[PDB]
């Protein structure tokens, strides 16, 4: 509690603080335990899980405010824009996937913990593992729209 | 008028607010305060005329902050 | 000797010196200008002597015209007489205006060979004075410049008396200042010359001091 | 009174008072023979 | 905006966009494989007349059809 | 320790140096080789810390300066004071405030422009004024010509001193090093003597000449038949007669039973119901406790009579666990460089004159003020343009210490050094939002433009679509207007007509002040403000860190604070200085208070002003069309531009033919700084090889070889004749729609 600025891991010379913002145990455990820094679990159920939040998510804002918002359609436009949404992002990392990643390489990911050591990097910047995520990504998006739909224009519990 | 209520506030807190340049007390020219409020510097240089503490500034200051205070006190009895 | 501190100039030396600067206006480190230890007790002690010329007739016709020896001309108060117009003004043979001009015409001359002979010390003996000649050289101090006309009698002959009478010179200069600021003063908050104000406090000081206004 | 002179002689003063001068030769032409648009000669 | 500013700010500016880019958790997995950098000088001088002239085009086209169809002469 | 100090005659007055004209400067006082030498000596003719080195010349140059500065000041106020009562209808307007509009110049009739002199009323021919300054004479209690005269020689009195001081204080008499340094003795005398000894004094004019003159001027008197200023100072029962508490003599304000001064110390919120002004009698009573406030306020700091804070032990003090080692190590930058005090200076003053502009309009102090039109608006723009101008020399004063007189041997203490050892995410962090807010306030305007072009307006942001109400300012509006009955129960009203209580105040005709709604199109432009004010400081703060150095030059401040580029090396170095931040942070500055000002006008025509009839029909000038209106970009075109320009560009042959005229010089000036901003110094070089070509050809070759324009000259040039050109056209503009139709 006396000085809660450090420089990174103890190192001066590199580009960033310690603060409580970045470094804290709070912080820290709720940013190791998300999907996406998860790192020995297979990169396929991380995508699904991803896509599954960010699929169930995007209904909001597109069957709320859209150019059908005043119809008897209003919620299935909004969950068809969001199902279109997620295919266009689903084509962005694929081809993210095959730009950046070649079918050879190791892992670019790191390889060490806070405290050096000798860990294995993330199978997530792999091909096939970016492959693996892009799919799972794919399925999670499009189950979630379709659940977010069905517990809202189908069902009870308004909000 | 000497013997109203309303001039009895301003002696009052006059004198008591001038209980301080002499007697170790609320800070004055010969005695600084401190972020703890330690009220020891005892070191100053003014030439006054009886064995120390009272001086002819601190005096003034004195009187100026009682009378503060007492307006304050006579114009805050009106309510 | 008390009230402050003789710190570096306050030795003793002056005629008056109480050793009494609470600010440091004589202080010899930063001195140019107007408040140099030189120009400072030559300014105490002529506004000393022009507040006691000025001092005694302020007062002089309202307690002259008290004894009834003046005409009813004395203005009981003493700025009722031309000085200051808006609260009364006495008709003298001249504009008031004019008078100011002439008055002005004959202190310049009264007043630029003071100044020459403080900046210049031993000049204003030197050019032909019209008429006679007179000797005014500076003998001495731009303060006391001695001489056969500025001093008459010559009252004082050595260091003794002169220094006697020079530091009760500066302390009746310095009553008569705080007198004239109390003419200024009173002249407001009662409406009337300082005599009436005397009076009135002898009638009854219990209803009749400051407090009552 | 040569650095007086030499200061007259100056770039923006000569400038300033060229200028002046025309400006009021211009301005008593104009005064006194306004709306000139054809050489009466 | 590409004729009065000149590349040394936008580079400056650049470079701690990336910084800020590199030090944010869950936004570093993804990666540039070009260094962003600022636009060049003749650049930014060929982009800044294309606009110019863009512009000057379209919205004097835009006012000459409108004022004169609009009326028909 | 504090004390005066003074060395005689440091420079002896002569002529020496003015005969030879480069003379600060050892590096131009040679001569000029080129002609760019003429430039740069008006350029660095005012860098005093650029010519030496030692703080004690620095100093002393800086005072006669300011003195120079203030006898020009003087100059000014005598020569507007002496035309008010030369050359002005001052004595008519009085007789009736409400028909006769102001003027104070006239025009030598010569070759046509006697047209100038339009018909201002009461029998007078001149242009007509917009300062404001009839107004304040009103207020003053000024009531004849010769009221004026005489304080006009009095200003060129003061003048003539001022000069006299300047001088004195540099060539007989200039204090050294030691004695500027004295920040605590200064503050206190700027405290108690300056602020609050002054506040003293004009709360005693005004409790004694302006309260009783203005009262019998609101009685319907003449003004010849109400005495003289001094007739009330040598007759208390004569001012008795209209407060009666004058009769009890200065008795209650030395016994504190001084609740009997409520005849003329009120405390009583609106406008004077007939002047549409703040009411006098409340204004003595402000002026008179904020005197007594800064007089007390004036003993905080230690001098040599032992008691008192200094500004040390206070800073130290202040040391967190988050924040290095707290303040220390600041007093000594604001006792040994004068930048980092213009700085704060600057900054203070310039967000204190954009307050002044906003409490003015909403509260107005002057009688009849709120009903012309004209001043109230010209009185905002000024103003805001000013605070505008001040702010961003802020930021370029604070660059400049950054560049020059920091130094880490002594700035190890980590407030300074922290800040600017995380300013690659200070300046991320504010790029970050600055594209927010941008995207968040100019998109929604871009939506509503096609939206009402695509013919659905229903998918707008109006106020009859979807609704973007500020709920709270709504809340504080609602707030304020209800302190006059639980948060201030001895106001009577409420400080200002513009929160949402009280109601209408006419002036004989067009309306003064009223509650002023708040809907969508506050709040858009509200977001605008912010993101265009946020861009500022965005420019600015990022010029004034990275003034020393950063990734792309690491040793920039070896350059120095003023220079063009590093090469064309590492892709392009140009504009890399902090000079070129601030050359940048000009037109954002610009912008923001062109769109402020713009922002005001509209909606004070259109919600505010207006001419009521009787029954209490109230017209707006406009209409009230900015609600509606103004969600969209061609809304600003049209209903604002089009519409409200179409008084100047028809202004010829009226008196009111010189804004028509300027109208269109300041286009030809602003469209002139494009040649200086687009351009570059090579090709003009270049071409100017091929006229002195044709000069040597006919033996006309000068001997000051013509260079062409420096590369920072020519951005300044090209900044000074954009906001030139930009801020001349606006006022143009406001005036000519204004005069004709407020
Ligand atoms: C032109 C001219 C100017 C500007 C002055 C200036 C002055 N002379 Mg003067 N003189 C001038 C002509 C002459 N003076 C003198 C010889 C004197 C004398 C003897 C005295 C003056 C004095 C004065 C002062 C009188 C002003 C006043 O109080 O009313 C004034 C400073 C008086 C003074 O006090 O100056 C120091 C004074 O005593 N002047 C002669 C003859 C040589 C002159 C011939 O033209
Ligand atoms: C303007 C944006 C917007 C709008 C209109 C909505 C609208 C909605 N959200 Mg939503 N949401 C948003 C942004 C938005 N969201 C964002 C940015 C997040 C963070 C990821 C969420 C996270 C979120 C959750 C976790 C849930 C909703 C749910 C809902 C629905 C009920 C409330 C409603 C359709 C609820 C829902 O639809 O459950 C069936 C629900 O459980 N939202
Ligand atoms: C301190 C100011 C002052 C000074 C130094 C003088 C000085 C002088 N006055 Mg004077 N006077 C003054 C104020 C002053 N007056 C005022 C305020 C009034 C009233 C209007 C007069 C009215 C006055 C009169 C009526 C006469 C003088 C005369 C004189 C001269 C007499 C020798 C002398 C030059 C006399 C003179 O002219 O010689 C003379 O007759 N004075
Ligand atoms: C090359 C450009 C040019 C030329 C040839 C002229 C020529 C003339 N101008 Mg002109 N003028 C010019 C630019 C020019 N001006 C500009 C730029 C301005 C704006 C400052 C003016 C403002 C101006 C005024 C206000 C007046 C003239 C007048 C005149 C006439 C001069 C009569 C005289 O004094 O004898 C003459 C026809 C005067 C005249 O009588 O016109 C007939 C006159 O009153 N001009
Ligand atoms: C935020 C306002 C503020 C605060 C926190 C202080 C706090 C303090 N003042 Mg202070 N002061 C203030 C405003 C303030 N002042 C103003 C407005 C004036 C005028 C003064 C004039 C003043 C004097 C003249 C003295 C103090 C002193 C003190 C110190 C001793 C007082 C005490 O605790 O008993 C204390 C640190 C005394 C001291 O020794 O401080 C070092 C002292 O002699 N103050
Ligand atoms: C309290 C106010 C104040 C003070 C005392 C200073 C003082 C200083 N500034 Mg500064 N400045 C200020 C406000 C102030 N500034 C503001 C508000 C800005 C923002 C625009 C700036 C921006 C600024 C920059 C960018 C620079 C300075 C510099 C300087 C230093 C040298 C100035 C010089 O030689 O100019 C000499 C004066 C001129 C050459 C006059 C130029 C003419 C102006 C631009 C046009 C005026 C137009 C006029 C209103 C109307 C035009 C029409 C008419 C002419 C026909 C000096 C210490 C320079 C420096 O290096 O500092 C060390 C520098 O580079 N200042
Ligand atoms: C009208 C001209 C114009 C415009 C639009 C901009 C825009 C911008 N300037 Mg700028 N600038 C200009 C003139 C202009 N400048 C000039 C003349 C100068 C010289 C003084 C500068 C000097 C300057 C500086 C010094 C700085 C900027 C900065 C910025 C950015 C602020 C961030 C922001 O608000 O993003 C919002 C962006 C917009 C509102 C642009 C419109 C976007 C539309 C509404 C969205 C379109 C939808 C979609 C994407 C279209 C797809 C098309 C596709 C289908 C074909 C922004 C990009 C600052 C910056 O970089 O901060 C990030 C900065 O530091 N400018
Ligand atoms: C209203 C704006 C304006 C004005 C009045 C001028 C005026 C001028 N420009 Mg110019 N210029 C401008 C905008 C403007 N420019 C802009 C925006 C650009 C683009 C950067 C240029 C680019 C430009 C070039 C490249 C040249 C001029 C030249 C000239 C001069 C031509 C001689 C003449 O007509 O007299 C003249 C001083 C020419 C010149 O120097 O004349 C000898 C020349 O070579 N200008
Ligand atoms: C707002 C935060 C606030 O409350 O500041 C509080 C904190 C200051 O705490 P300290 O007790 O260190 O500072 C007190 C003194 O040390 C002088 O600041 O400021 C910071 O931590 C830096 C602010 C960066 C803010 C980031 C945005
Ligand atoms: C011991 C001794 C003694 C005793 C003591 C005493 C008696 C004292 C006194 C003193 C005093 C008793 C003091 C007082 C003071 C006062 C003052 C110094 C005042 C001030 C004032 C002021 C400051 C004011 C101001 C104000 C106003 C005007 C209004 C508003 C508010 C106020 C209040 C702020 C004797 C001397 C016998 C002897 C020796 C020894
Ligand atoms: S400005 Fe001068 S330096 Fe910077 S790029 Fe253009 S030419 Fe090279």
């Amino acid at each position: 509690k006396y000085q809660v600025i450090e420089p990174l891991n103890g190192d001066p010379f590199i580009g960033g603080f310690e603060t409580p913002v970045t470094s804290s145990p709070l912080i820290a455990w709720y940013l190791s335990n998300l999907p996406a820094y998860r790192t020995a679990v297979a990169p396929l159920l991380r995508g699904v899980e991803i896509g599954l939040a960010h699929g169930y998510l995007l209904v909001g804002p597109f069957v709320l405010t859209g150019p059908l918002r005043n119809s008897a359609v209003r919620g299935e436009a909004g969950s068809l824009a969001a199902a279109g949404l997620v295919t266009i992002l689903t084509m962005c990392l694929t081809i993210y996937g095959i730009a950046s990643f070649k079918e050879g390489e190791p892992s670019k990911a790191p390889s060490l913990t806070l405290t050096g050591r000798q860990k294995d990097a993330d199978k997530l910047q792999t091909a096939e593992g970016w492959a693996s995520f892009t799919g799972g990504w794919f399925f999670g998006g499009l189950s979630g729209v379709a659940w977010a739909y069905i517990l809202l224009y189908v069902l009870n519990l308004p909000y | 008028y000497i013997g109203s209520s309303t001039n009895l506030i301003m002696v009052a807190s006059t004198t008591l607010m001038l209980f301080a340049g002499r007697f170790g007390l609320a800070p004055s020219a010969n005695r600084k305060s401190t972020a703890g409020l330690k009220l020891v510097d005892r070191d100053s240089g003014l030439q006054t005329g009886d064995p120390a503490g009272f001086t002819a500034t601190d005096t003034l200051a004195c009187g100026a902050l009682g009378h503060v205070i007492g307006v304050g006190i006579v114009l805050g009895l009106k309510a | 000797f008390a009230s402050k501190q003789s710190l570096s100039y306050l030795d003793g030396t002056l005629p008056g010196d109480y050793g009494f600067d609470p600010l440091g206006l004589m202080d010899p480190e930063g001195a140019g200008g107007f408040i140099d230890p030189q120009w400072l007790p030559y300014a105490e002690i002529i506004n000393g002597r022009f507040a006691m010329l000025g001092a005694a007739g302020a007062i002089a016709p309202e307690v002259l015209g008290r004894i009834g020896l003046i005409p009813q001309e004395t203005a009981i108060p003493w700025f009722q007489s031309g000085v200051i117009p808006p609260v009364g003004n006495y008709s003298y043979w001249a504009d008031p205006y004019t008078l100011f001009v002439l008055e002005m015409a004959l202190m310049g001359f009264a007043e630029h060979r003071r100044a020459q002979d403080y900046y210049k010390p031993g000049s204003m003996g030197k050019q032909y004075f019209l008429g006679l000649e007179k000797f005014l050289g500076g003998s001495g101090n731009p303060a006391y410049p001695g001489g056969p006309i500025f001093n008459f009698l010559g009252f004082g002959k050595n260091e003794k008396e002169l220094q006697e009478l020079k530091v009760k010179e500066v302390k009746n200069g310095r009553l008569a200042m705080m007198a004239v600021l109390g003419y200024f003063t009173q002249a407001i908050f009662t409406g009337v010359g300082p005599f009436q104000n005397l009076l009135d406090h002898l009638a009854d000081p219990v209803h009749n001091n400051v407090l009552t206004n | 009174m040569q650095d007086v002179k030499t200061y007259l002689s100056t770039a923006p003063v000569l400038a300033t008072l060229w200028f002046g001068f025309l400006a009021g030769l211009l301005i008593e032409i104009n005064r006194f023979f306004p709306d000139a648009l054809v050489l009466p000669l | 905006m590409f004729l009065i500013s000149w590349r040394g700010y936008w580079q400056e500016l650049i470079e701690t966009l990336a910084w800020a880019h590199e030090r944010t958790p869950l936004a570093n997995l993804v990666r540039w494989k070009d260094k962003p950098v600022a636009l060049s000088i003749v650049q930014a001088r060929l982009v800044g007349l294309a606009h110019f002239s863009v512009g000057y085009i379209f919205t004097y086209a835009a006012f000459l059809i409108a004022s004169t169809s609009g009326k028909f002469g | 320790e504090v004390k005066i100090m003074v060395e005689k005659d440091p420079v002896k007055t002569s002529f020496e140096k003015w005969a030879k004209p480069g003379h600060f400067s050892r590096t131009l006082a040679k001569g000029p080789n080129t002609t760019t030498w003429i430039w740069n000596l008006h350029a660095d003719a005012h860098d005093f810390d650029s010519h030496t080195n030692d703080l004690e010349e620095i100093s002393r140059k800086v005072f006669s300066a300011h003195f120079g500065q203030l006898a020009v000041i003087f100059i000014w106020l005598s020569g507007m004071y002496f035309h008010g009562a030369r050359f002005s209808n001052y004595e008519a307007w009085l007789s009736d405030p409400t028909h006769i509009k102001p003027s104070a110049q006239v025009v030598w009739p010569i070759v046509g422009q006697k047209i100038l002199n339009g018909d201002v009323g009461g029998g007078f021919q001149g242009i007509q004024i917009t300062s404001g300054f009839f107004q304040l004479w009103r207020a003053s209690g000024i009531t004849s010509e010769l009221q004026l005269y005489t304080t006009a020689i009095g200003g060129l009195i003061f003048a003539a001193l001022m000069l006299f001081a300047g001088w004195f204080h540099y060539h007989k008499a200039a204090p050294k090093l030691a004695w500027f340094q004295n920040v605590e003795s200064m503050l206190n005398h700027h405290l108690a003597g300056l602020l609050g000894l002054g506040s003293l004094a004009w709360a005693g004019h005004q409790v004694h000449v302006s309260l009783p003159i203005n009262r019998l001027l609101d009685a319907g008197v003449d003004p010849k038949e109400i005495p003289l200023p001094h007739e009330f100072i040598l007759n208390r029962d004569l001012l008795a007669q209209l407060y009666p508490s004058f009769s009890k003599g200065l008795t209650p304000f030395f016994t504190l039973n001084w609740s009997e001064y409520s005849d003329f110390l009120t405390f009583r919120g609106g406008l004077n119901p007939v002047t549409g002004g703040l009411w006098l009698t409340d204004t003595a009573h402000h002026h008179l406790a904020i005197a007594v406030l800064f007089l007390v306020a004036g003993h905080m700091y230690r001098t040599n009579f032992g008691i008192g804070h200094s500004m040390k032990e206070i800073l130290e003090a202040h040391k967190g666990p988050f924040t290095g080692e707290g303040h220390k190590g600041l007093y000594e930058i604001l006792t040994t460089s004068w930048h980092a005090q213009l700085a704060i200076n600057l900054a203070m003053l310039g967000s204190l004159t954009i307050i002044v502009a906003h409490h003015m309009y909403a509260m107005p102090p002057y009688p009849y003020l709120a009903t012309d039109y004209a001043t109230q608006l010209s009185l905002f723009t000024h103003h805001m343009w000013i605070g505008g101008f001040l702010v961003v020399g802020a930021a370029a004063h604070a660059a400049i210490f950054m560049v020059r007189d920091y130094d880490p041997t002594t700035q190890y203490n980590n407030l300074l050094d922290r800040v600017l050892r995380h300013r690659d995410a200070i300046i991320s962090h504010l790029n970050w939002v600055c594209i927010f807010l941008g995207f968040h306030s100019f998109g929604l305007y871009i939506h509503n433009d096609t939206m009402s072009a695509l013919g659905r307006p229903q998918d707008m942001f109006s106020d009859t679509a979807i609704q973007l109400q500020p709920v709270f300012a709504q809340w504080i509006q609602n707030t304020h207007a209800l302190a006059p009955s639980l948060t201030a129960p001895n106001a009577t009203a409420s400080t200002s007509l513009t929160w949402g209580g009280g109601d209408l105040v006419a002036v004989g005709g067009k309306v003064a002040l009223l509650p002023i709604p708040l809907g969508t199109a506050d709040f858009l432009v509200h977001h605008i403000h912010a993101f265009t004010i946020h861009v500022t400081v965005l420019i600015l703060l990022k010029g004034v860190l990275f003034a020393r150095s950063s990734r792309l030059i690491p040793d920039k401040a070896n350059l120095g604070f003023r220079f063009p580029c590093d090469g064309p090396g590492r892709g392009g170095t140009c504009q890399v200085s902090a000079w070129d931040h601030v050359f940048l942070g000009l037109f954002w500055m610009y912008n923001a208070i062109s769109v402020v000002i713009f922002h005001f006008s509209w909606k004070m025509q259109s919600d505010v002003w207006g001419s009521i009839s009787d029954q209490g029909v109230v017209t707006h000038i406009t209409g009230g069309n900015f609600a509606q209106s103004s969600i969209t970009i061609n809304g600003w075109l049209r209903d604002f531009l089009w519409a409200q320009a179409s008084q100047v560009i028809q202004s010829y042959g009226s008196s009111l033919s010189a804004y028509g005229l300027l109208f269109l010089g300041a286009h030809f000036v602003w469209a002139f700084s494009l040649m200086f901003l687009f351009s570059g110094r090579g090709y003009w070089q270049e071409l100017i090889e091929s006229i002195v070509w044709a000069h040597n050809k006919l033996k006309v070759a000068p001997a000051i070889q013509p260079r062409a324009l420096s590369i920072v000259q020519g951005r300044a040039v090209g900044v000074a004749h954009y906001l030139l050109g930009g801020i001349a056209t606006t006022w143009a503009f406001f005036l000519a729609r204004i005069i004709s139709v407020g």
